């Protein structure tokens, strides 16, 4: 079917139509083009016309020009010839390879696995970090998400957790790029490559690439995600495959999101976000899931603006996922790497029942201590330690050497640390913190844990500054 | 003469965009009456305007195109109701969603019904035990009460729900029919991998026969997401109106508020305070009055709420937190820093109460607890003024002695709802001042152990206060005796 | 008239009427409903349509539907066979007792008292209560004012108001509730009869109650206030007897008005309020008072939004008040119940040459010492106790000592507190803080002070607690 441009802002075009209205969410594509524009349909606005959202800058766009129905969604390349490949929102290639051929096509657009098809089996997932181990760990098939405020340590976390685990995976992965740096892309990209991740000879990559970066109009950014998306569902369904799925970031789908939606005509919600913020999260964080047919471990990188949490985006993420790390600034700015605020951080696997009572009792008695820490902070801060209590000052030493032995260098951090990057078994964790907990340590200095894997190595550095 | 499309029982899709339809004929339907448009998709007449009807719709709106016939029902909205849903899974609209079949259902009930008024109701008299110290001790809850759970994520605000569902089986599994608590879930908002957790946990604590679960999850349609507290409500009134007890718990309260924020902002009302409808207070108000005790003239049945909110930042004097405490006949403030500092639950004494007080209590209950609220408030207090051992007399040491001693004891694990009986022991315990001397430490270790004793030895005593439903001057004394010795045989 | 719905958007129903359009204010009643649905007239758009706001639920209401204008605002029975029964927004029964036969009805909207209509007599009104009585006084034929966030004891305090006042009262009384809680007003009915202040039986009910509770529609809880309102201010001139009325929650009158303010098509105000707040409050509260013919003692429980006392709502009430009694959510969550706050209650009658001044060099002196303890308590909370001096560290104590003494158990909260009603009178009050501020008793403990009656009980507890 042909219509024509009615209207055009930025991009929300208006297209009318004379014989056949395509329903919503059908894409058409734009004649008259030096390249592919497809536009998505959002809503009937009656009198034959049909309110759509570019896929693509629109500029050059004149009313009166014929627009083509494509008679369906958003559709792109599914099944192994997208491992190692770098995709679009609308699913062309983009690494120069040629094209993807392959045997299926997806369409963007899908319902989210049925409430009979969830599953609830909870296995923790490791990752090396002694924090997230500790306090927050991840599980398998779960949901991880990264609060972060900017420059924080969102996406270095995502690197280092993709080298801990990612790389010794079986199954599987999916990276999406959704609104951040081109070059981020690019330094993966080529970084995949080099580890072999990624291999352009032979059919080994095991990894497949969608990006809709920092550059691209707010209606591809309102939708790579759903492409990324798609793609797992992919491996996770039809193959009833192990995947792995990192998004960086998944905020900016939200942020593209408020961009178009005053265009679409909407009254704003509060702090000028669209209205359907809630349930356009929804229908997409719902299909991001493990099932009886196949797992998918997720990790996404959640941006919070000017570093309010309370931020209606973040505030809405929390609901969807199962293990939650908080990036904070503050402690960033202490120095302490990662930026893992401790009291901040969650997961639905800190119980007896599953990660033992040795785990748990351990965790919860980190977290008492900093608790505690935090209550005789607003009197250290005018009068220091001094008129502190023997006993105080006690619980203020340990948490202190605890505050620092929660801290971490990361490989992929190694050229701003300055120091190898470590990976601390999870056995390893729950026992170094014991040990500060039952003050095996208090003749050492703090300095001692800072920066350090195992507590082993924080005696030695102890031995060192001695 | 093809007359099946007339535009008084029918209407056409003017047009279609985020869930709202402007449907053009509709001359008979009423407000808030359900249609059907071509797609089998169920929508509700909202607006009735002069020249459409804006249709809010039950569904994916990505079936629906301009032209599309709809179709009144005649029907105010309503969902199917009664015994045959307890132990399912149901939708906003009640459809099964376990895949286990299809409802029995012969009875149906408008979502939306007023709640009963002045001279249908009695004073609400009954417990509503919920298995948690802190709570069925201080901020007690009866059948036929509003009692709100309140807190920033991760609070253990469904925990509070959970358990005390959970703990019904106690009367459920019993003979007594007066007893008997069917309990309804109304998940909103939430995750479907959550809420399939949740119903595992309730299976697996053998509590489903006696649930009903409606989910409207995070990818349901926001009409979906609103409905559904009234929708659940209206089967819990079944219950209520035949003389049966139900508990309903809607969790949570907030994100249907966002539900209809969104639903009501894109039928193009102007939004009020904070965004939302200028309604809001309203829209939960109306719900909640339906919990209520009937008199015996109308059964003496009873629908009991336990709403949930979610704060941010701890602020309970947010516009929406305080818009729903004004509305229950309570709540039930948790602090994640009471959490993190030991204190679970994170009840918070001071901020948490019950506007109906011992009248939902046992006399075993209010003869231990009856002063301990306001003693623990000014308990805290004191904790405070004397951060600084300030030249400190002994009543006031005696105070901070106390006051740990109880703190310790309201302490309390997961999924372990006590038997009434058995709290009345412990507190007593504490109360009675013979742990004023146990190092606080100690404690919780001591709890355990003499519940044991009791328990298993005792259970002469435990019966009788669990049966006469006070401590009789034997019974007191009979207790003394059990704490006073093992305490010590303890303490060696 | 017979105008037809044309549109239905919530509570507001526009009506189109062929000939003769109903005048603003005027009820107009919905043909082919079960139940008896009234309109009321809010504006004309033009075009003979007026827009209304519904008295009740508009379900089922179909674009066309036919309704009559009454040909008046509305009207309810008013007079002394409203006594010891409950009425509706719209005057009717809904108790089950029957009809109320009165020789006349009442239009629920009618114009204040002018102003040489006004009286000017001010005489205490002692409640019992050591906080109020003390320090903020009400008086017999004034407007008081409970003022409170969300569950910090406006309905206890009215409730302990009525036992402790309307009780004796030789008088009628109307207790309107407005936008609050169903289970409530059946607490209220069934003890205004298991104590004969309503007689089911006889003519001895000396009571009339009417109630638009938060289950309803945001038109009936813009309207039972007036009702009731209506319903005592016959007993004012009519009879001209001493009434008593009490309103819970005066509130939820005006979020009642911003609840449909939208959909009557306003800008919104500050705060979200619609624009006619002050006046649509004004020209109900000056109704609300005493005048020449007759007496009232009306006592409103004010909600405040978010605890913030300058929500327009609760600040835009204060002037109406002859006497304020702010409570607190700081000062309950300590356990002082009635949680007013001492430094913020204040009564028109806190005159020495009203009260006499050992009764004002109390209250003020009271006053004074909690203020100045209310100075050093963040300080001395850092900075510590051992640098103030003696004479400063004296007032802490006494302080702490009155700020207990100020509470009390009341009668109505037994189920609350564990602890028996206590009433105090007026004497009792004076001097047992008179002697407190005098040093008398700087050797017995605070607690001994805490929930108590006369200072006697705070003496013989401290003994028991002497162990
Ligand atoms: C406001 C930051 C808070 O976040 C923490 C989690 C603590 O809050 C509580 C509840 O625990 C906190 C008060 O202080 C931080 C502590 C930071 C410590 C920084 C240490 C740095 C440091 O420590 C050393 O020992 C040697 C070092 O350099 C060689 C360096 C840089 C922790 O992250
Ligand atoms: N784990 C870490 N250890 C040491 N330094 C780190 C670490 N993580 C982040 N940094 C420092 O912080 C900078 C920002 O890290 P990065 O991971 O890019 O933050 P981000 O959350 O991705 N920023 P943006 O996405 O712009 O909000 C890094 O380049 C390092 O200088
Ligand atoms: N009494 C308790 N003792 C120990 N752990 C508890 C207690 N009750 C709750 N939990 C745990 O504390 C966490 C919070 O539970 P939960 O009730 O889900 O809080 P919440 O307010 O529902 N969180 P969310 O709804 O995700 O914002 C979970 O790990 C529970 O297992
Ligand atoms: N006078 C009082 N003494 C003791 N506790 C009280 C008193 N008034 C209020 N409380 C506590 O406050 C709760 C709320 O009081 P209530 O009158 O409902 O609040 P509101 O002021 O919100 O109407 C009561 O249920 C009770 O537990
Ligand atoms: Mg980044
Ligand atoms: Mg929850
Ligand atoms: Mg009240």
């Amino acid at each position: 079917t042909t219509g024509r441009i009615v209207a055009v802002i930025g991009a929300v075009v208006d297209v009318q139509f004379d014989e056949g209205l395509p329903p919503i969410l059908n894409a058409l594509e734009v004649q008259g083009r030096e390249t592919r524009l497809v536009l998505e349909v959002a809503q009937h606005l009656g009198e034959s016309t049909v309110r759509t959202i570019a896929m693509d800058g629109t500029e050059g766009l004149v009313r009166g020009q014929k627009v083509l129905d494509s008679g369906a969604p958003i559709r792109i390349p599914v099944g192994p010839e997208t491992l190692g490949r770098i995709m679009n929102v609308i699913g062309e290639p983009i690494d120069e390879r040629g094209p993807i051929k392959t045997k299926q096509f997806a369409a963007i657009h899908a319902e989210a696995p049925e409430f009979v098809e969830m599953s609830v089996e909870q296995e923790i997932l490791v990752t090396g970090i002694k924090v997230v181990d500790l306090l927050a760990p991840y599980a398998k098939g779960g949901k991880i998400g990264l609060f972060g405020g900017a420059g924080v340590g969102k996406t270095v976390l995502i690197m280092e957790l993709i080298n801990n685990v990612a790389k010794a995976h079986g199954g599987y992965s999916v990276f999406a790029g959704v609104g951040e740096r081109t070059r981020e892309g690019n330094d993966l990209y080529h970084e995949m490559i080099e580890s072999g991740v990624i291999n352009l000879k032979d059919a080994t990559s095991k990894v497949a690439l969608v990006y809709g970066q920092m550059n691209e109009p707010p209606g591809a950014r309102a939708r790579v995600a759903l492409t990324g998306l798609t793609v797992a569902e992919y491996f996770r369904d039809q193959e009833g495959q192990d995947v792995l799925l990192f998004i960086d970031n998944i905020f900016r789908f939200t942020q593209a999101g408020s961009e178009v939606s005053a265009l679409l005509g909407r009254i704003p919600s509060a702090v000028g976000y669209q209205p359907t913020l809630a349930t356009d999260m929804g229908t997409m964080q719902e299909r991001i899931t493990t099932t009886k047919k196949g797992s998918i471990t997720s990790v996404q990188a959640i941006y919070v603006p000017a570093d309010d949490l309370t931020d209606p985006a973040p505030a809405t993420t929390f609901a969807h996922l199962d293990a939650t790390t908080v990036l904070s600034r503050a402690i960033a700015e202490l120095g302490i790497y990662p930026a893992v605020d401790p009291l901040d951080s969650t997961s639905r696997i800190m119980d007896p029942n599953i990660v033992g009572s040795e785990h748990y009792d351990v965790a919860r008695g980190v977290q008492k201590i900093l608790q505690d820490y935090k209550s005789l902070q607003d009197i250290i801060a005018i009068l220091g330690m001094d008129e502190l209590s023997e006993e105080d000052k006690l619980t203020v030493s340990r948490a202190r050497k605890i505050q620092r032995f929660l801290s971490q260098p990361f490989q992929v951090a190694e050229v701003f640390t300055g120091h190898l990057g470590k990976l601390v078994p999870l056995k390893e964790t729950i026992k170094g913190f014991q040990q500060i907990l039952a003050g095996e340590y208090d003749h050492l200095p703090e300095q001692a844990f800072y920066m350090v894997g195992p507590i082993e190595e924080a005696v030695a550095k102890a031995d060192k500054l001695a | 003469a093809d007359t099946s499309v007339d535009l008084e029982e029918t209407g056409r899709v003017l047009s279609i965009g985020d869930g709202i339809a402007r449907v053009h004929g509709l001359r008979n339907v009423q407000a808030e009456e359900m249609v059907e448009f071509s797609s089998g998709l169920k929508g509700m007449s909202l607006n009735l305007e002069p020249d459409n009807v804006g249709v809010v719709v039950f569904g994916n709106d990505k079936l629906i195109k301009e032209g599309d016939i709809v179709k009144r029902t005649g029907a105010i909205v309503d969902v199917p109701v009664g015994e045959e849903l307890l132990g399912r899974v149901v939708d906003a609209l009640g459809n099964a969603i376990d895949g286990k079949g299809p409802i029995g259902s012969k009875a149906r009930r408008r979502v939306g019904l007023k709640a009963p008024g002045i001279i249908p109701r009695i004073s609400v008299r009954e417990p509503m035990q919920t298995g948690i110290k802190a709570v069925d001790s201080l901020v007690p809850i009866g059948r036929g009460q509003r009692e709100l759970i309140i807190g920033d994520r991760q609070t253990g605000k469904t925990s509070i729900a959970i358990d005390t569902i959970i703990n019904q089986k106690r009367f459920n599994d019993g003979t007594d029919e007066k007893k008997k608590l069917y309990c309804i879930y109304v998940a909103i908002g939430q995750k479907r991998s959550t809420v399939a957790q949740l119903v595992k946990r309730l299976t697996d604590a053998d509590a489903m026969k006696y649930t009903i679960v409606v989910s409207a999850t995070a990818s349901d349609a926001a009409p979906l997401q609103y409905l559904a507290p009234y929708s659940g409500c209206s089967m819990g009134e079944y219950f209520r109106d035949n003389g049966k007890h139900a508990l309903i718990i809607y969790d949570d309260l907030s994100k249907q508020a966002v539900a209809y924020r969104q639903m009501s902002l894109l039928l193009r009302r102007p939004p009020g305070r904070e965004a939302y409808p200028g309604d809001v207070f309203y829209l939960h108000s109306r719900l909640l009055e339906r919990a209520a005790k009937m008199n015996d003239a109308f059964g003496g049945g009873s629908l009991t709420a336990l709403p949930v909110i979610e704060t941010q930042a701890g602020d309970v004097s947010a516009y929406i937190p305080t818009n729903v405490i004004s509305i229950t006949d309570g709540q039930i403030f948790l602090e994640t820093e009471l959490f993190y500092k030991g204190i679970r639950p994170a009840i918070n004494v001071g901020l948490s109460v019950s506007r109906v007080g011992s009248a939902a209590q046992t006399r075993a209950m209010k003869q231990v607890a009856g002063t301990m609220k306001l003693e623990l408030a000014q308990y805290r207090e004191v904790a405070a003024f004397a951060q600084f051992g300030s030249d400190l007399d002994a009543a006031t040491q005696q105070l901070l002695s106390r006051g740990v001693r109880l703190t310790e004891l309201l302490k309390q694990g997961q999924y372990s709802p006590m038997a009434i009986e058995e709290q009345v022991a412990v507190i007593y315990a504490g109360v009675r001042g013979y742990l004023d001397k146990l190092e606080p430490s100690k404690i919780t270790k001591f709890e355990n152990a003499f519940l044991s004793h009791v328990i298993s030895q005792h259970q002469a005593l435990l019966g009788k206060i669990r049966t006469d439903g006070k401590i009789s001057e034997e019974s007191d004394a009979k207790l003394k005796e059990i704490v006073t010795n093992f305490l010590a045989g303890f303490e060696a």
